[PDB]
């Protein structure tokens, strides 16, 4: 009624359901669709479906999903510093996770239901997109350990090939995914 | 008692499509009709405006006006603490836009404005803000309608 | 203006017309600084970097009373011929003021 | 607190006031931080200018001591009278007071106009320029510290 | 009962009367009478009575009343900030508003029903007091823009002259008003 | 409870002609009799005081005491919010007046005071404020009775 | 029900009883027992028992009890300022009161009902503990004016003697008391 989640109906509903997708209008104001608050949402079918996932999609799927969730969790702790000082004063190690969090939040969690191919997405396409994002993050961190500026990582053309993975058809995905993986591997080989 | 959790305003929200809210602050400042745009809302607006119904630029102009007023009111609240000299360049422009908006768009008295006159005044108000700060409006409408001066209604009370 | 350091720069300081005293050890510098702050009359005091890194760190029981004297650390003798880490000193300053120690 | 329907609305008005005050204080902190992160850069530049001036003054005095001799250097230090004309003013910054230094640096108040110990005269000029850069460092330092403490209070 | 304005009798009356004069307990505790809560009171006869005011008091009386109402509204708006951070954190252009609002509250709105003279006030005396307050506010706003501080304006000896215009009898007020207007004009003109 | 809005005190206050309210906060500080003057009221006070009954300055002194105590009470909350080091001189004067009022006027013990002694103590307390801030008192009574020190009676 | 002290049974009892011993859940959470709220409790029998105390315990016992109550009141007054500005900003004359209040709270008011000695306390033992605490406070207040730091006082070994005084049996206490008094005098005479 008043937007409060202590209502008797919501409290009685929270006690018997196995999933809870809490929408929020704060992400709808900024035109982020779907507007699911990933901090408050939960699901109790996560663990028990993993044998199906590893017997149907891929063996490393739960670990990759947990890695993406941990990347999203890491960015949530740095907002107390971004809301005090602007992003341009943050250390490069933290700036990397801020950029990767923005990339995840605006390329993987975002979905166009009005689009020709983006409205439908199978498990393997999402698995490939997560693989590409994790490869980007790990190679960027390895380059940081070598010693690089953040702007040369952001300069790389693989940002658009990791962004345009949503709009590829399901028939062209198994070639595009391997091409993008080899391209990012070579591009991070061509770095100091 | 200005309570929206009272049963009569609460149950009206479950059946009707939006609301229009009057403001006591605007009324006490001398503005008539004292309609506060921030809590007001219409839930069927997008189905009744647009190409061939009102005009091409209606929706984006309304969104830009809403966002600019929302910025201006908070800047006005901040000025009382930090002073008007500690502001940036665009913040003073936003503050002046908020004052002109309340003086000209809302406070119309007993005038009977057509939709063309309302859109003309709205486009003249947005010209105070610098071009390129109007993110919510596409560049074609800006090229077609930006740049008019508010003296056309300043001299017409 | 009062300034305590190695006498080799104190000589130039009294050449310029500024009051200068020599220091050689930590306890000597602390006693000299406490006598300088306790004695009234001046507005600015400069202390070294080799012996006492932070001047206001030791006079904390006295600086809370009056605020007109200003303390300030300067470089040493051999350090000025090669410089020091101004970036590190200001990073430490940003840590002590804003509390988060995150700046690049 | 007496439970009535009036007091409930009063409490809810107070809650709205508290939330809007939190937002306003956050905006004020943002403005303070934006000022601080330029003040610190000015402090950096002033500090390195002081470092260069320290380098040249120390070199000049070392060269004067090595050649002209400790006796004449000590005599020139003795001859020059001390300085006292430090002009101090108190100025507000963001609703708080600071002291400022506006030392006179008087011309003609020093002794020994003869330039026969030429390197001694150069060092006598250089250490006065040192003292000129010193208060330029100090006045930025005190303002920086005050703005930092205001940021701490707002937080 | 118990000062609860949500009582059925009070709510029934609110929907049929034309004017509402709500009294306050907090103002009555500090002996500030008539103790009218300005924020909770209203009148619906203001617009219909304007021709009579123009014909029988002055041609600009509604404008003066509107100016006083707007000043009170501005003070009520600033009271939130002054309760948040205190009075010394405001600028001079807001401290002037606070002090003028206090002058209005303790000079114009207050009235002693047991006093010999203050028990009755005519329309023209109130008009003169409003004019004096507005003239002082305009001059003080002009002086603030000229660099004069707030802390010296409110220590002028003319505030006692304005603050004690209540007790001037009806037979002496035409002289007192013209004596105070010239002093208001001259005090800020002579200031540095 | 400590509830003025309970039905019994509410109806009693609607029927009677004022009340004397006791304060637990004053009682915990060791003050007797712990009478809180602000929520207290006497409706028939104006009939029995004034010229020819007690003294001609009674009512104005009472009103001025009420206003000054209310100002001091309100300044206490500002002190509790922002700290007592950011006050001006006038606020500190009101704070000292409130503390002295509680410690000297209200707290009297088992002794029996006459009306003249009480008025003398009241005028002693009012003399701690500037002469220009006594707005509710006529200038003749101020000229007649102002200036006496509190230590001439309690010192 | 729920700790609500405005329920009818609680309010009906307070109109007839002479003593009101109020318990607090906050003190019981941190294992501070007997968890008596010394700010909300009262007793109407205190003034009628003074002739018994003056002739059965000591002639100056009421003065000592009043002094301890005053110290508790001052500590409660300072703890409002402490929790928003920090204890380091306070003067020495206030940090001394804070430390003495903590010593009173943890050495005198706290009592263990399951200990073999602390379960029972005579009147003379409590009077001796009160005397020791007040003597220490007097000496520390005297020595603060000579410029001694609070940290020098807090590290005195005699602070442990007062804290262990309540575990001393009733037989050994009259000698332990004299040793502690002489130790306090010696430690604050040899102090810097």
């Amino acid at each position: 009624p008043g937007g409060d989640m202590s209502e008797p109906v919501t409290q009685s509903t929270l006690r018997i359901v196995g999933a809870f997708w809490r929408l929020d209008a704060s992400l709808a104001f900024r035109r982020h669709f779907p507007a699911i608050n990933w901090n408050g949402s939960y699901s109790l079918f996560t663990s028990a479906l993993d044998p199906w996932y590893r017997e149907n999609v891929a063996e490393d799927y739960p670990e990759l999903r947990d890695a993406i969730s941990e990347l999203l969790q890491r960015e949530a702790g740095l907002q107390e510093i971004v809301q005090l000082v602007g992003p341009d004063a943050l250390q490069d190690a933290e700036r990397l996770v801020i950029e990767v969090g923005r990339i995840i939040r605006e390329d993987f969690l975002q979905q166009n239901a009005y689009h020709e191919v983006d409205a439908y997405c199978s498990m393997k396409k999402a698995y490939g997109i997560m693989k590409m994002i994790l490869a980007f993050y790990k190679e960027a961190e390895a380059a940081i350990k070598r010693g690089v500026s953040i702007d040369e990582i952001l300069q790389l053309p693989v940002l658009e090939r990791i962004g345009r993975a949503r709009y590829v058809s399901e028939e062209e995905f198994p070639a595009y995914f391997e091409e993008a993986m080899k391209e990012i591997q070579g591009a991070f080989k061509a770095l100091a | 008692d200005d309570d929206r959790t009272h049963p009569i305003p609460d149950l009206t929200g479950y059946i009707t499509e939006g609301q229009i809210q009057l403001s006591r602050e605007l009324h006490r400042k001398g503005i008539y009709p004292p309609i506060d745009p921030l809590p007001s809302l219409s839930r069927l607006m997008n189905n009744g405006v647009g190409k061939g119904k009102t005009r091409e630029d209606h929706k984006q102009v309304s969104d830009q006006l809403y966002s600019a007023y929302a910025n201006g009111v908070d800047i006005r609240k901040l000025v009382a603490i930090i002073g008007e000299d500690a502001l940036t360049e665009n913040d003073r422009r936003y503050l002046q836009f908020a004052d002109a908006f309340e003086r000209f768009f809302i406070n119309q008295g007993q005038q009977n404005r057509s939709i063309e006159e309302s859109l003309q005044i709205a486009w003249a108000l947005l010209s105070m803000l610098p071009q390129g700060e109007l993110k919510r409006i596409s560049k074609d409408h800006i090229g077609k309608y930006y740049g008019q001066k508010l003296e056309e209604i300043w001299g017409a009370p | 203006m009062a300034v305590i350091a190695d006498p080799e720069t104190a000589q130039g300081f009294r050449l310029a017309g500024l009051e200068g005293y020599g220091a050689s050890s930590a306890e000597e510098a602390q006693s000299l600084l406490e006598t300088l702050v306790e004695r009234g009359g001046y507005a600015l005091v400069a202390v070294d970097e080799a012996l006492l890194p932070d001047p206001e760190r030791a006079v904390e029981r006295l600086m809370r009373g009056r605020d007109l004297p200003v303390l300030l650390p300067i470089a040493g003798l051999k350090e000025a011929f090669q410089g020091h880490d101004v970036e590190g000193y200001m990073r430490e300053l940003v840590r002590k003021t804003i509390g988060f120690d995150i700046k690049l | 607190v007496s439970p009535t329907r009036m007091n409930l609305l009063q409490r809810r008005g107070q809650l709205r006031l508290a939330q809007k005050g939190v937002d306003l204080l956050k905006k004020k902190r943002d403005a303070l931080v934006a000022e601080f992160f330029g003040l610190v850069r000015e402090a950096m530049e002033a500090r390195k200018a002081l470092d260069q001036a320290a380098k040249e003054a120390y070199a000049a005095l070392l060269l004067a001591q090595a050649f002209d001799g400790p006796e004449v250097v000590a005599g020139a230090a003795l001859g020059v009278p001390p300085l006292e004309g430090v002009e101090a003013e108190v100025e507000n910054v963001w609703g708080s007071k600071v002291p400022r230094l506006k030392a006179t640096f008087p011309d003609g108040a020093l002794l020994s106009p003869v330039g026969t110990p030429a390197y001694t005269l150069e060092a006598s000029r250089a250490f006065r320029r040192y003292a000129e850069a010193l208060i330029r460092v100090a006045n930025t330092e005190t303002r920086l510290k005050k703005i930092g403490e205001e940021i701490k209070k707002t937080t």
